[PDB]
RNA sequence: UUGAACAGAGAGCAUUUCCGGCAGCAGAGAUUUCAGCUGU
């Protein structure tokens, strides 16, 4: 008869040698690892409850602030730490957001500084250098847009007449503006908008529809030659500069306090405006928003993309932010402090991972765009399990008990009773429109996505 | 852990091995608790590069065996197959992260220079290119790899231009050793030497001189002078004008016996003025 | 891509008893294909599975298996594997409750009387040995060596690894079987009360209390599939419990009299269960059939146990008898006693023993060896059964080899990841789906007499 | 078990696999220690015993105040448990909630006795000589620890005679008779 | 508690939405190969440096 | 981008490949300030790809002096023209991180094609292959670093202050 | 902004241009592998 039993043996299981590890045979059968549901569901649990535990998103205040609140705020398009602030009492500076600290401050205007970006600067005559100068440029409501140079300490090449470069010069005032990504341009929103380059002293082309001003301005970040505009008619404004002139306008209900292009699709924007709300919009069709990000209580100032194009950042009149997936239209994220007021503006940092938002208290903060997100380095254990927990996170999604804690913020106590009575107040409305439709004949089914355009010119077949 | 996936990356090969009929699932499973101790000793704690060298030397074992196995059971001699290129891709792979982990034994370099040239007409020049790079780059004053790099590309190859390139940068790196020297005119007369033949040949059938060896020799005695007095009396210059002409002497003695052996090296190159 | 072996690794999903929408068609198309790469990459693994499962084969006619002796056994085996097979000869303390660890590393012996004693039982190691001199019963392990509950003479209690006494259980009134549920960490306990108590050993909350309703508890086993326990009663009635109703999940009508003993598969399919009228009986679990009725034994089997790889191990006093390949559908796998004629068609024993001076109090097979061990009248005895364990353990979910550092920080895992006894179901595979109730579509808010005929109008 | 970290102190704080909330504070196995009992359930038999005196004491605070079975049945309870020595005086009948304890219970036992007059000097080594048998209350031996005493034999807790430790702290204060065979 | 309220939004039936819940991408239950390929997340940016608007071949 | 790093040190010039870019943004952070003092994390960012050995205690010497007081020696053009790839000068300079900002103006001085950074990313980078040493460098020098270091600062400094043993 | 010749990198993309078929023969290195001509 023959024979045969399990021979263990020791020598593949405990090793010979002390200094190494011991080995872990595996096998895959289900009969040897029984809970298959449960057990994921508690590690998408745990996962939930640790992100509400890690939650820290707080990164700090750069500086000192402001002395009067900041009302524009411009990241540069190609370093990472780099940042421009200005505020309400005319002085601007330029941060290194890495020290949390201001390479200069510049008494730039007398007014509100109301505008500023940041530029390459494409002189005929002189050659930019842009290794250890950095140049801002910046529109006020005392008809001046001024151009400056900064001092940086990024590369140790060389070793110088750091401020105001050049000083354009208008009839009115200005309100916004924005630099276009090559060949020397910015355009000026104002009294009437404006297009400049930085040789020229005078405006280039004058590009207004009517004689109605414009409140914003943004330009396309690829197609760069498509500007976009918001005028305090209710309205939003695109132009392009092939053509050297307006394209098309669309009137919406109320005021469209910011724009931002979407970096990664080329002809979507997000406007951030005055009924609480965002609208994502196409440029090819004006005629419906393709997505509405409803979260906030009071007016949307100020709107930015993730420079992923996966999600939008939005900070409004009720002290807080909130951060949106870019395909649901509820917000993924609501941050607030006690210490920050009305914030103003936010730009979403090109690391795609920090948030900038100045409020109006003075003080310009970072936060995390992934709270529970820490910027270390990862060994690939750790980075291992964090994305193991986001795809459990991901697929257990909407079960209830990981949902309601997911789901869960503290917000403060004016924003929760606001919420609240936005509720009951659009509860009401829908029990009383449900009652009128019961009884009327034909009332149409407008979409949530078309039901904040008055109107559009050009319309569409 | 890593061991799981470098194992469960050794798997398609043998389901292709025993779908072709050569190996059995029994002795599959036996070469892959082999391979399971090999792969676990390599990216576990207190590696060894003897652990390498001996996963290396099993799994050309397993190949020869696959190719003795597939020559008796299918009679072809290649199955055109997964099966015939995966093991020497799996050593490549272990040379590679061999010389990833402990790069500083020309042993273990050595023999991943030598079984890539080996693979023959399977292998790239570039890919022997690049880990030429890389060992250069680790080991730069090492000269007998410089020596190794410049005579696997003039005498396989016969690439005059890179040749010269290989030889002026060993030169920059270390100028101070006579061997990269004495090589380094020896590859000029051979260049110059296989340049006269051909034009013998091309003569028999149907300027440019040894001025550059000449050359390279008057910079080879500069430099190798400039040296050895910069290395002997080596902090500082505190010695007086007797040591001071004795060194002079001494590099004079030493530069000149180098030339003797110039000379006496140099005699056999009969077929050039 | 094609792999023989695939259907262990599958998965069985929802049924209705194909989309419009372009993002979700091709979205559900890739879930198609990871869950195909997925059962191909996974069942691939065979290869890469070290050790080989034991048997025990006859190579000829006249050489039946079940007159294969113990000693030729151990004569024709390892030194190692016969140096496993023990033997503890405990003369003065009553019939002795086995138990081992759920990696084969401890073993945990209680006589009757009162002598219950921890061990290293394959190093020579013991770590407790107490003399409890009242009447203990059972015991079992928690979720390791280092804790272990015994159920004594009323009250259950539980001890460290040195034997020092860290609980003695209020509730638990008159245990006589315990088991730990592993994954759930919950100490289930029954006996003499019609009661079934679950109690958590991490928090140190009693659970549930349910009312078995059947008066005291004659046999006891859990389901290791969906941690679900069968209590087996005195009107031959095997019940399903979990600690979510307090209602037996099913009720199955097993045997005449009472029930012996039960045993359930690693798989979660069938169970084995012995009656006091000479009647074993193996039921399928998932569509409650039941699948042989081996009436008639000579005496009522006391135990029945379940290996890893499916032996089925009945014990009847001093005889232990062992059938291979019994838990199947065929009616060509009900385990006879002999084969009448030679009848390839009779399922005959695998293996037998006689233990013939005393008769068995249990049995319990070593978990990744292949040995039996049966606790008698005189002690502890494993049996050398070669096709009787788990060749191929995982060594992170229970490894037999593991360390101090390794089980300290198993330990911290697993007790984070415990996972809560409300989702105790009957199947293991409904705690990600919806309701039963709420229509399987999802709701897209717009489906949110001539004379009377003229005195009509009047 | 393992010192949790502190994401682990905040993830699960009720676990403790120590002290549970029914363990009562372990009031049962610090008060075994105390006063030195050998088995286990003595703590428990002697809480039946509080909980059935306050009990009986309750219904007996029921009954209306008048009636002598009501009071000779309370009057005889306090006189027994003045008798029996758990009470140290005759007092109120809320010291039958406010000062029977399982302690004071404990305290009669006989061990704790011999320490109180310093028979032995501490409870172990009571509860040593009690179990190699050399002391007694009149004229009966006494081998168990259970043995509680009453109000009337704190007196006569003497030991055997032929016990050898009598006879050497006799011989110390070498007061040692030897007509009386000790 | 355990099982959801209703079809969450993406899909159309409990069969589809089950189809995706039917494998889990565990360590314990998948190989290593296939583990990492299920966990691993769409969105993957490096850690320090800019992340620059898109450009096409010619719009 | 910080593409390469240079570490200068008394057994010669290592040239390191950046794999990971450390945070620019927290840089200040608690977890990016101790990511370079785990070695486990920090061997994720710093991979060692050249480190060419000085010919003795003379060019040791010399090295240090042209270290010291910024200047670009014949063994520094070496092992950087041997590993920094030939960048444009007009357009994307290849990075490599220094220590010394007065060591980078000759830098460029002898490669265009070369921009140099030293702020405080490339100072914590510098300072963790120092807190590091001989654990990145997998066994490739001859002599032991410290013992190099007592013999190169007693020479340093006895050139410095002209030490006559007369 | 384009063109030109030059110097290259290994860091991308095609496709039927050949080879990874067989001998005869000489050559190459330490009895195994390596290197080209005339046809299948």
């Amino acid at each position: 008869m023959k024979i045969k039993t399990i021979k263990r043996s020791a020598d593949d299981y405990v090793p010979v040698k002390s200094t190494q590890e011991s080995q872990m045979p595996r096998n895959l059968n289900p009969e040897l690892h029984p809970f298959e549901r449960a057990r994921e569901y508690t590690k998408a649990l745990n996962a939930t409850k640790l992100e509400r535990m890690f939650a820290k998103p707080f990164v700090g205040q750069l500086g000192y602030g402001h002395r009067d609140g900041v009302y524009a705020i411009a990241k540069n398009y190609g370093s990472l730490n780099k940042l421009a602030t200005g505020s309400a009492d005319g002085v601007i500076k330029y941060w290194n957001m890495s020290t949390r600290e201001e390479f200069v401050s510049f008494k730039a205007h007398y007014g509100l500084v109301t505008g500023l970006c940041v530029t390459q600067p494409r002189f005929h005559d002189k050659k930019p250098d842009l290794k250890s100068q950095n140049f801002m440029l910046s529109c006020s409501d005392d008809k001046t847009v001024k151009l400056w140079s900064i001092n940086v300490d990024d590369y140790s090449n060389k070793n110088n007449e750091e401020g105001l470069i050049r000083t354009f010069d208008g009839e009115s005032a200005f309100q916004g503006i924005d630099s276009h990504r090559e060949n020397s341009t910015f355009a000026t929103g104002g009294a009437k908008i404006h297009l400049w380059d930085v040789n020229r002293l005078k405006p280039v082309s004058d590009l207004s529809w009517g004689a109605d001003n414009i409140t914003s301005l943004k330009f396309n970040q690829n197609e760069t030659d498509i500007l976009a505009s918001t005028g305090s008619d209710n309205s939003i404004v695109l132009y392009d500069l092939r053509t050297n002139s307006p394209t098309q306008k669309i009137v919406q209900t109320m005021r469209t306090n910011a724009i931002c292009w979407n970096p990664m699709e080329a002809f979507n924007f997000v406007t951030a405006n005055e009924d609480h709300n965002a609208y994502y919009y196409d440029m090819r069709n004006l005629s419906r928003s393709l997505n509405v990000f409803k979260d906030h209580v009071s007016a949307v100032m100020d709107v930015d993309f993730s420079p992923t194009g996966d999600e939008i950042v939005t900070g409004s009149y009720d002290k807080s932010i909130r951060i949106y997936k870019t395909n649901h239209g509820h917000s993924r994220e609501i941050y607030h402090t006690k210490r920050m007021q009305h914030v103003f503006q936010v730009k979403y940092s090109m690391d795609s991972k920090y948030i900038i938002s100045g409020s109006d208290d003075g003080n310009v903060r970072l936060w995390r765009s992934k709270a529970w997100e820490r910027s270390n380095v990862k060994t690939t254990r750790e980075k291992n399990k964090l994305e193991y927990d986001e795809k459990l996170k991901e697929r257990f999604r909407h079960m209830p008990e990981i949902k309601r804690i997911s789901r869960h913020r503290h917000v403060p106590q004016v924003i929760k009773k606001a919420q609240e009575i936005k509720n009951i107040e659009l509860s009401s409305i829908k029990r009383r429109e449900a009652n009128e439709r019961r009884t009327r004949k034909d009332m149409p089914y407008i979409s949530e996505r078309k039901k904040q355009i008055v109107g559009t010119v050009h319309k569409y077949e | 852990s890593k061991t799981r996936y470098y194992l469960e990356q050794c798997i398609p090969e043998m389901d292709d091995l025993v779908e072709k009929g050569l190996f059995t699932k029994n002795e599959v499973s036996l070469i892959m608790k082999k391979r399971t101790d090999f792969e676990h000793r390599l990216n576990s704690r207190g590696s060894s590069i003897n652990d390498y060298i001996k996963y290396i030397n099993y799994e050309s074992n397993v190949n020869k065996l696959r190719a003795k196995r597939c020559k008796r059971i299918l009679q072809v001699k290649k199955t055109n197959s997964l099966s015939d290129w995966s093991i020497q891709q799996r050593i490549g792979f272990i040379y590679q992260r061999g010389t990833n982990k402990f790069p500083q034994d020309l042993k273990f370099w050595a023999m991943y220079l030598n079984y890539m040239k080996a693979r023959g007409n399977q292998t790239s020049y570039k890919k022997i290119h690049n880990i030429y790079n890389q060992l250069l780059k680790l080991h730069p004053t090492n000269v007998d790899i410089w020596i190794s790099c410049a005579k696997y590309e003039y005498e396989v190859h016969a690439n005059f231009k890179s040749c010269r390139n290989i030889f002026q940068n060993g030169l920059r790196f270390n100028p101070d050793v006579p061997k990269l020297w004495y090589e380094y005119v020896k590859f000029e007369l051979n260049f110059i030497t296989k340049l006269i033949n051909r034009r013998k040949v091309m003569g028999l059938i149907n300027a440019l001189r040894g001025d550059i060896a000449l050359t390279i020799f008057d910079v080879c005695m500069k430099t190798l002078g400039k040296h050895y007095i910069n290395k002997h009396k080596g902090y500082y210059a505190i010695s007086d004008s007797k040591m001071n002409i004795e060194l002079n002497k001494e590099t004079l003695n030493y530069l000149f016996s180098e030339s003797l052996r110039y000379i006496k090296l140099f005699d056999e190159f009969l077929d050039l003025e | 891509k094609e792999r023989e072996n695939q259907n262990k690794f599958e998965r069985s999903t929802y049924t209705n008893n194909q989309t419009k929408d372009k993002k979700l068609r091709a979205g559900l198309k890739k879930i198609d294909e990871q869950y195909k790469k997925a059962v191909s990459s996974a069942a691939a693994t065979d290869y890469l599975l070290p050790e080989s499962n034991g048997y025990l084969e006859p190579e000829n006619e006249l050489e039946k298996t079940f007159k294969v002796q113990q000693s030729e056994i151990k004569s024709s085996v390892d030194v190692s594997t016969a140096n496993k097979a023990l033997d503890l000869s405990l003369k003065e303390f009553g019939p002795y409750h086995i138990k081992y660890a759920k990696n084969g590393t401890h073993l945990l012996i209680t006589g009757r009387k009162g002598h219950v004693a921890s061990m290293d039982w394959r190093k020579g190691q013991l770590r407790a040995e107490l003399f409890l001199n009242e009447t203990c019963h059972s015991a079992t392990y928690l979720q390791n060596e280092q804790y272990f509950a015994v159920a004594q003479k009323k009250y259950t209690f539980i001890y460290d690894h040195e034997g020092t006494e860290l609980h003695r259980l209020k509730q638990h009134i008159e245990a006589r079987h315990l088991d730990f549920l592993p994954y759930h960490y919950l100490l289930v306990t029954a006996g003499e009360t019609g009661w079934l108590k679950y109690h958590d050993v991490s928090t140190g909350q009693l659970v549930s209390e349910l009312r078995t309703k059947a008066g005291p508890t004659m046999a006891m086993a859990q389901n290791p599939w969906n941690a679900v326990m069968h209590l087996g009663h005195s009107n031959g009635t095997v019940s399903l419990w979990s600690p979510s109703m307090p209602e037996p999940l099913v009720k199955l009508l097993s045997a005449r009299g009472p029930v012996n003993s039960i045993a359930i598969d690693r798989s979660g399919y069938y169970m084995a269960t012995t009656g006091a009228d000479r009647s074993m009986k193996i039921w399928d679990i998932r569509n409650f059939k039941q699948l042989h009725s081996v009436e008639s034994l000579p005496t009522p089997g006391t135990n029945v146990s379940i290996s890893d790889t499916g032996l089925l191990a009945l014990s009847r006093g001093p005889h232990v008898t062992l059938w291979k390949d019994a838990l199947k559908l065929s009616g060509d796998s009900k385990p006879c006693f002999g084969s009448m004629g030679g009848n390839p068609h009779r399922n005959t024993p695998y293996m037998s023993h006689l233990f013939a001076g005393n008769k068995v109090e249990n049995l319990g097979f070593v978990p990744f060896e292949d040995l039996l061990g049966v606790g008698h009248q005189t002690g502890i005895t494993n049996l050398i059964v070669p096709g009787a364990g788990e060749a191929n353990y995982d060594a992170l979910e229970l490894n037999p080899f593991e360390t101090k550092k390794q089980r300290q920080e198993q330990e911290v895992r697993t007790l984070l990841n415990k996972l809560p006894a409300d989702t105790i179901t009957l199947d293991p595979n409904s705690i990600g789906s919806v309701d039963k109730r709420s229509s399987t579509i999802r709701l897209n808010a717009k489906d949110l007499d001539v004379i009377e005929e003229a005195l009509s109008r009047f | 078990v393992r010192k949790l970290k502190h994401h682990e102190q905040k993830l699960l704080k009720k676990v403790d696999f120590l002290e549970w909330k029914q363990d009562q504070g372990h009031r049962d196995t610090q008060v075994m220690r105390t006063y030195h009992i050998q088995n286990r359930e003595d703590y428990h038999k002697y809480n039946r015993i509080c909980g059935d005196i306050r009990r009986l004491a309750n219904k007996l605070s029921l009954l209306p105040p008048t009636d002598p079975f009501r009071r000779k049945h309370e009057q005889l309870l306090l006189d027994k448990l003045y008798a029996m020595g758990v009470l140290t005086t005759k007092s109120k009948i809320s010291d039958l909630e406010n000062k029977v304890t399982v302690s004071a219970i404990c305290r009669r036992r006989l061990p704790v006795i011999m320490h109180r007059l310093k028979m032995a000097e501490t409870i172990q080594d009571a509860v040593k000589f009690i179990e190699q048998g050399h002391v007694r209350v009149g004229p009966n031996l006494i081998n168990d620890p259970a043995y509680l005493v009453t109000r009337n034999m704190e007196d006569y807790v003497t030991w055997v005679d032929n016990s050898k430790i009598k006879k050497t702290l006799l011989r110390y204060r070498n007061q040692i008779d030897d007509f009386d065979f000790s | 508690k355990y099982q959801s309220s209703a079809v969450p939004f993406p899909f159309e039936n409990r069969e589809q939405y089950e189809r995706s819940l039917r494998m889990p991408i565990g360590q314990e239950w998948t190989s290593r190969a296939s583990h990492q390929e299920l966990i691993k997340p769409r969105i993957m940016t490096k850690p320090g440096q800019v992340i620059d608007p898109l450009k096409a071949p010619f719009k | 981008p910080i593409e390469y790093l240079l570490f200068e040190e008394p057994t010669g010039y290592a040239v390191f490949k950046v794999k990971l870019q450390q945070d620019d943004i927290g840089s200040r952070l608690k977890e990016v300030q101790e990511q370079i003092n785990d070695f486990g994390a920090f061997t994720k960012l710093i991979e060692l790809v050249s480190f060419a050995p000085f010919k003795g205690a003379a060019e040791a010497l010399e090295n240090a002096n042209d270290i010291s007081e910024g200047l670009v020696s014949e063994s520094l053009k070496a092992i950087l023209d041997l590993n920094l790839p030939k960048a444009s000068s007009k357009k994307k300079n290849i990075t490599l991180a220094i220590s010394d900002k007065n060591l980078g103006p000759s830098i460029k001085e002898e490669f265009p094609y070369v921009d140099c950074i030293s702020n405080e990313l490339a100072q914590d980078l510098i300072r963790g292959v120092r807190l590091h040493g001989e654990k990145l460098f997998k066994g490739l020098q001859s002599g032991d670093l410290e013992r190099a270091q007592l013999g190169l600062g007693h020479a340093y400094s006895r050139a410095k202050v002209k030490f006559s043993v007369q």
